[PDB]
RNA sequence: GAUUAACCCAAGUCAAUAGAAGCCGGCGUAAAGAGUGUUUUAGAUCAAAUAAAGCUAAAAAAAUAGACUACGAAAGUGGCUUUAACAUAUCUGAACACACAAUAGCUAAGACCCAAACUGGGAUUAGAUACCCCACUAUGCUUAGCAACAGUUAAAUCAACAAAACUGCUCGCCAGAACACUACGAGCCACAGCUUAAAACUCAAA
RNA sequence: AGUCGUAAAGUGUACUGGAAAGUGCACUU
């Protein structure tokens, strides 16, 4: 572009970012609704825990649990980051372990 | 309006009726007294002031068009939409304007154009905040008129209703596409 | 059930004498599991009479045989299968009826027992046709097929007999086709209102052993309790050949054509306006509704008026 | 996963989130430059055409010349005569101005020799010829409508492939797949069908 | 997926009811 177009047009005008499902935040507080689990895409193979919130914004989204072996139920508060489950497609919420009612992975 | 204007609207011909009701003030107490009061010929239910009304949620227009149907319906009116085949008053279409943004004023003219039964004189039925005056004006002032002059005092007459004193406007109009390949309208007191 | 091995193409070629594979002026399925895929398609068979045409090398047959129908009426126009057909009515004893002759002159009315004909309101009458014939003989034979159900005989005289034939992909579009959509036609209208006609799947032409350069169509016709026109059929079709004519321009500049020449302009007008149809309507937007109006209005017209009905404008342009 | 050992930082560590952090780069094939001319506030330095009348020879449209390469802005123009007649003394600059031009698809009327999708009829194997013959439609016809410009060949020319690379000057255009997908709906229709979309979303590719 | 089987010519567009593709119109080598 020639110096006349750049005056004309301007500096160049970075679109806004885009928000995540955190909308921006750290961390979010939630409510599970219920607990499930997903297979993977598949170049593996396994059975992901993974579980359905209410967020404190009022939208509902899909959470994974990270670690082996978790004991969240139904009306339980968790608060959940984001971090995207790279086999999981459209699961970007990751459950936060030793906060609220989700514990911490028991030893061995 | 039964015992002045009923009669000349329940002479035997070709007719339609363009009954408007205003969308906000539902449901239409004059709905069910239509049968007498035009008689048993073609009619088109046209709700305006459509273009005030809030959008509460994609294809609200939808649901008011069949809201309207089912008001119809509910009144002993017989319910024809689109073609039939090769009596009692007869509910041709149901069709949302506004005559204020012109909003389906064009497609309204365009409907009107198109079909065999659409033939005859066009008689503007309702109630008096249904906005009448705003519709005569504005299909006044377009193609479906035959104009012999620009201004509009002279486009539209002046007559007495037959048998009565009531002086009331008229422009002629067109006849439908068809009877060419191979009449007047009217306002009425709302 | 053991039956024996489906001919490979070495075969077939061995058994029609050509010596060569570029000489066969036809395709053959002879993939055993896209026949069972047609016949799965076609119904429960189960203990069901099946009048099975073009069987040719057999799959079809043998798909059909699989299945536990009682009869397996065969009818084959070439003597060079005869041989294989008697191989598999040997393998499966009684089950397989083989049948010499032509499909378009064949008088199935007859070929099944009398205990098996259903009133036309009850269901289906468990006699199930099907096909897969050249395509140069399936359209021919809808038609003639068509024109039965119109007068409830030939292989409608035991009821609503339900028909899967294989046609090429835009024939069974066509067939099959929805008011306004590209490929609604003469064929769309004449097989719908008599028929609910159903295209459920499309075969490519790789799957076929000489590969033809078209994909081949899967059609399900299950004959109407009430037809949508309840007029003669060869009335139909010609209002229908004389709409369609024209597929590009509007509706009455194809019916025009129904009427002399001397009153065209008027009965023209007549015929539209006491039917209903607007007449910016062009062909492809035309439903079974106004047909059905055309047609009575044309009944009507040659009812009063004799000469009309075998009116041809090509036999008047002549002079 | 546990355990051993190692590595980094250390009263911290580092999981999530948000900032800091980026257009003087390109437009033949990757995203991006031609239908033609004129004009236009500014910017730059580079100050055998066409339309009319007439007329025709072989068999309405024009063999030879034409191995010519002219005229015209482009599309296009090549039978003869006559009459008008072929803008402009710098360049760039239009979606919105004026002229043209071509390409689809429908709408009205009109002509119809000839040809001809479709549609009928005749003949042919042993699923005939899809293919031959006859007849006749739509249509083919006629109206009226809907990268530029000036200079360089000096350099290592030179991702490749095309079409040897270059500068200067200006306008337009370009910032992953994605000219993606999708009908919440809208119009026509009038119970069941047709036409009409962007964005999110996802991915580490394309 | 195998515990499955086997060895003149083109490009568009329009119509196609004797469509395993055909014909019509315009183009390309
Ligand atoms: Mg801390
Ligand atoms: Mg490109
Ligand atoms: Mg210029
Ligand atoms: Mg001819
Ligand atoms: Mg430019
Ligand atoms: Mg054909
Ligand atoms: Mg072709």
């Amino acid at each position: 572009a020639t110096l006349n177009q750049m005056h004309r047009l301007g500096p160049p005008k970075r679109p806004p970012r885009k928000l995540g499902p955190t909308e921006g935040r750290p961390q979010l507080k939630g409510v599970v609704l219920c607990t499930f689990t997903r297979k993977p895409k598949k170049p593996n193979s396994a059975n992901r825990k993974c579980c359905r919130v209410r967020l404190s914004t009022g939208r509902e989204a899909v959470c994974f649990i990270p670690g082996e072996g978790h004991t969240l139920q139904e009306h339980q508060i968790v608060l959940v980051e984001g971090g995207r489950t790279q086999d999981l497609p459209g699961v970007k919420l990751t459950v936060v372990r030793g906060k609220y009612d989700c514990g911490h992975v028991q030893k061995k | 309006y039964l015992e002045l204007v009923s009669a000349a609207l329940r002479r035997p011909g070709p007719s339609l009726v363009l009954y408007m009701v205003d969308l906000l003030d539902l449901p239409d107490a004059l709905l069910p007294d239509l049968p007498a009061l035009v008689g048993p010929k073609q009619l088109i239910v046209l709700g305006n002031k459509v273009d005030l009304l809030p959008q509460d949620a994609p294809g609200y227009r939808q649901r008011l068009r069949e809201r309207l149907w089912e008001d119809c319906a509910r009144a002993g009116l017989l319910l024809a939409p689109g073609h039939q085949g090769p009596s009692r008053t007869v509910v041709r279409d149901v069709r949302l304007i506004s005559a204020k943004t012109g909003y389906g004023v064009e497609e309204l003219i365009s409907a009107l154009q198109r079909s065999w039964r659409y033939r005859g004189d066009v008689y503007l039925v309702g109630a008096t905040n249904a906005g009448k005056s705003t519709l005569f004006n504005t299909l006044l002032e377009s193609d479906y008129c035959t104009a012999k002059g620009s201004e509009a005092i002279d486009r539209a007459t002046i007559s007495p209703w037959p048998g009565t004193t009531l002086n009331l406007l008229k422009f002629p109009i067109c006849n439908p596409t068809p009877y060419r390949m191979f009449h007047w309208f009217y306002d009425t007191p709302g | 059930c053991r039956l024996p091995p489906l001919p490979t193409i070495r075969e077939i070629i061995k058994l029609l004498r050509l010596q060569a594979a570029k000489q066969l002026s036809q395709n053959f399925l002879l993939d055993l599991r896209l026949t069972d895929k047609i016949v799965r398609k076609a119904g429960n068979l189960t203990n069901a009479y099946v009048y099975e045409v073009g069987p040719g090398p057999g799959g079809i047959t043998r798909s059909i045989l699989n299945a536990d129908v009682a009869e397996l009426l065969v009818v084959e126009k070439d003597t060079r299968f005869i041989p294989g057909l008697q191989m598999l009515s040997d393998a499966a004893p009684g089950k397989l009826r083989i049948v010499h002759g032509d499909v378009l002159t064949f008088k199935v009315e007859k070929a099944f027992s009398e205990s098996l004909k259903r009133p036309w309101e009850d269901d289906p009458p468990n006699v199930h046709i099907i096909g897969n014939l050249p395509f140069s003989v399936s359209t021919p034979l809808i038609i003639k097929w068509l024109e039965n159900i119109s007068c409830r005989d030939g292989p409608f005289v035991y009821g609503r007999t339900q028909m899967t034939l294989t046609f090429q992909k835009e024939v069974a579009e066509r067939l099959a086709a929805n008011t306004g959509s590209k490929q609604r036609s003469r064929l769309s209208v004449m097989a719908q209102y008599l028929c609910n006609v159903r295209h459920i799947f499309t075969i490519p032409g790789q799957a076929f052993v000489p590969k033809p350069e078209v994909d081949v169509g899967v059609v399900h016709f299950t004959p109407l309790i009430q037809p949508k026109i309840e007029q003669p059929f060869k009335l139909v079709e010609k209002v229908v050949q004389n709409v369609f004519q024209f597929r590009r321009k509007y509706c009455h500049r194809g019916l025009r054509m129904l009427f002399p020449e001397a009153q065209r302009l008027e009965s023209t007008g007549r015929l539209l306006e006491l039917a209903d149809i607007d007449p910016t309507l062009r062909p492809r937007q035309l439903s079974i509704s106004h047909f059905k109006s055309l047609c009575d209005v044309y009944r009507k017209m040659c009812d009063e008026d004799p000469q009309l009905f075998a009116y041809n404008f090509r036999e008047e342009l002549k002079r």
